[PDB]
């Protein structure tokens, strides 16, 4: 609303948030699905970064690197994090959205 | 007037009601948590007492205080100690009866339309879909052709376990898809989810060769949940957010088992039938005849699922006339080609890749049209025999009771005689008359097919030789592709419209589809409807498909 010149962009990375394939639980939905429209969006969302679309201005061009869980974009937003797990949090939501129990020490620690 | 046993049961349930919340509290718990014997006996209870509950009390209770979802994840646990039970030595059976007795009550539960929502409401196809048992199919030893270990006769083969644990389950999903007809969409999500979890193991059951009972079974069903399942409306509705990666391979798996699917009717829908039930006629006289009539439902029920999923997909795929989905090719040699006696050529395997031909439709509706009358036959002669069992020869009584028990008919009363004699032709009548039924949707459904092939390939298929060489130059030249690089992340998957139609072979279709669909055959469809369909309410059907069809193949294209 307030800047004509970023209006594109944020309307670029709207449709991505509003994309972003969420779990819900009592869908039908299978795990499996859910991969596939996740790795579809995650495209999506590094197609737009490849093409320079978000170059003009740094912090939507950092919002769609934590899109795609970039880590080093994740270890600079330490600050907002404040917590090692929350950090795991995120790296999961971006990275390992379908993460086991199992695998879970492993990407804590 | 009301019969005096449902008067009974009826008193019966309100005895039931009057005890309320303290007998369902305590039967329920000595389901979830009592010993072994007790937890299976508390289930057969459970299955029973809902098997009468109309009111649906037992079942509002059972999801309401949470014991329907303890029961379901349950399941869970049992898979650990299941997949103990598929090693060569097992432990004792106990685990087994108790999944068994689990399973029977959840598939009773499934019957209802309510209780198929609670189930699925519960996560029961979810926690199926994580048991790992059902991926631990034993391997068949193609070596014990070579005789002398008598398996002591009380432990059950580890093949015979594993369908003992895969049958109830897929069995429940069959259900839980033909039950829940307001829901069907999240219904088919969830047992497509179970379906691609097993993926390997339910391609393994599509591509087996063997002819045994248990194996024919295990496709039956498959082919059964596969024709409710994976209709392709389900795949756009799923509003679960699934990463664009997991749909395409979602799609890939749905896909395969399309195919093998399709590659079942060319094995069981032709000669090879006759030659599958003639090779275990040789190896045991007494044990033989019950599992053959059982073999034989089970191969029609794969025939009508197949046709029953071929139709699904014409019909889900048609908002218009002009977008026939074609599932068969215009070819009808093969009709022609297999009503011959050479018994020595070599099996061209046809690859699972290729499309069955239009031929192999015409076939099965010749196969069944004549099995119907055959079965019919039978079913009156065995109906006959059930109301005249105190004047049967002495002889055919002790052939109807050694079927039933093969060790000792000689040492019971003629009183238990002529009881094992009615038992086993009770059996034989209701086996016969779901041949009939089988037989009669087999041939419905072919006819239509055969309609909508005909229809398409006659009416609406553009010929690859219509239409005409005007400009453009440009010359040059051979070689070789080797190597290398680019993205371009645009194939829309919509490629399966490439079979390019000759218009010879659209002349051949024509002529061979007067010749296999001739007044002999038209007759016997129209004999069948006279005889079966007069009793249950489609009259018609036939007829009016039989009409459309001998329209179509007197069409000259003008």
């Amino acid at each position: 609303s307030t800047s004509a010149s970023a209006r594109s962009m944020c309307r670029v990375l709207d449709d991505l948030l509003k994309k972003m394939p969420m779990l819900h639980t009592g869908g039908t939905q299978t795990l499996t699905e859910f991969e596939l429209k996740w790795q579809h969006w995650r495209e999506e969302c590094e197609r737009h970064l490849q093409n320079g679309t978000f170059s003009s201005n740094v912090h939507m061009e950092a919002v769609c690197r934590v899109l795609l869980g970039d880590e080093e974009v994740l270890l600079e937003k330490r600050d907002l994090m404040t917590t090692w797990y929350h950090f795991l949090v995120s790296r999961l939501l971006f990275k390992h959205p379908t993460v086991k129990p199992t695998e879970l020490h492993f990407y804590a620690q | 007037p009301e019969d005096v046993f449902s008067k009974l049961q009826r008193d019966n349930l309100s005895i039931f009601e009057s005890y309320g919340t303290a007998l369902m509290e305590v039967v329920c718990r000595d389901a979830c948590d009592g010993h072994d014997i007790g937890r299976m006996l508390a289930l057969a209870l459970l299955d029973r007492i809902v098997s009468v509950d109309r009111q649906q009390q037992w079942l509002l209770y059972l999801s309401n205080s949470g014991y329907l979802k303890v029961l379901v994840d349950s399941l869970a646990e049992d898979d650990v100690v299941l997949r103990n039970l598929l090693t060569p030595q097992p432990p004792l059976l106990k685990a087994l009866y108790i999944y068994e007795s689990k399973m029977a009550f959840l598939t009773r539960v499934a019957k209802s339309s309510q209780g198929a929502i609670e189930l699925l409401r519960s996560g029961v196809i979810v926690r199926l879909a994580q048991c790992q048992v059902y991926d631990m199919r034993p391997e068949t030893d193609p070596h014990g052709v070579f005789g002398m270990r008598e398996t002591p006769v009380f432990i059950p083969a580890p093949v015979e376990r594993y369908r003992q644990i895969l049958l109830p389950a897929l069995q429940i999903c069959q259900l839980i898809l033909t039950s829940s007809t307001a829901q069907h969409l999240q219904a088919a999500g969830q047992v497509l989810q179970f379906l691609v979890a097993h993926s390997d193991t339910i391609q393994a059951i599509l591509r087996s060769q063997e002819g045994s009972l248990g194996s024919l079974q295990e496709l039956a069903l498959l082919t059964g949940i596969i024709s409710k399942a994976a209709l392709p409306g389900v795949l756009n509705e799923l509003d679960i957010g699934l990463n664009d990666g997991s749909m395409m391979e979602l799609q890939g798996h749905i896909g395969r088992f399309q195919r093998q699917c399709l590659a079942l009717l060319n094995r069981f829908g032709g000669s090879d039938r006759l030659r599958q039930l003639s090779l275990q006629d040789d190896s045991s006289r007494l044990d033989g005849v019950s599992k053959k009539d059982d073999m034989e439902l089970a191969m029609q029920q794969i025939c009508s699922n197949v046709m029953e999923y071929c139709q699904a997909l014409m019909i889900q795929n048609s908002p218009s006339f002009q977008q026939t989905v074609c599932l068969f090719t215009p070819s009808l040699k093969e009709s022609a080609s297999r009503d011959g006696t050479r018994q020595d050529s070599q099996v061209s395997i046809l690859p699972s890749w290729r499309l069955p031909s239009l031929g192999v439709v015409i076939h099965l509706l010749k196969q069944s049209a004549n099995n119907f009358f055959t079965y019919y036959d039978i079913h009156r002669q065995s109906v006959g025999k059930l109301q005249n069992v105190e004047q049967l020869p002495p002889d055919e009584i002790k052939e109807l009771c050694q079927s039933e028990m093969p060790v000792g008919a000689d040492k019971i009363s003629t009183t238990q005689k002529y009881g094992l004699a009615r038992r086993r032709l009770v059996k034989l009548i209701n086996s016969r008359a779901k041949l009939l039924s089988l037989c009669s949707y087999i041939i419905e459904t072919c006819l239509y097919i055969l309609w909508r092939h005909l229809e398409y390939y006659l009416l609406h298929c553009t010929t690859s030789d219509s239409q005409d060489p005007v400009f453009s130059n440009m010359t040059f030249g051979n070689r070789r592709f080797q190597d290398t690089f680019n993205t371009d992340p645009n194939m829309d998957p919509r490629n399966l419209r490439q079979n390019k139609v000759s218009q010879q072979d659209v002349d051949t279709l024509l002529r061979e589809g007067a010749n296999s669909f001739g007044e002999s055959l038209q007759k016997r469809l129209l004999d069948i409807e006279s005889l079966y369909c007069k009793v249950r309410s489609r009259h018609s059907f036939i007829q009016a498909l039989v009409r459309r069809i001998r329209g179509l193949l007197r069409v000259s294209r003008v």
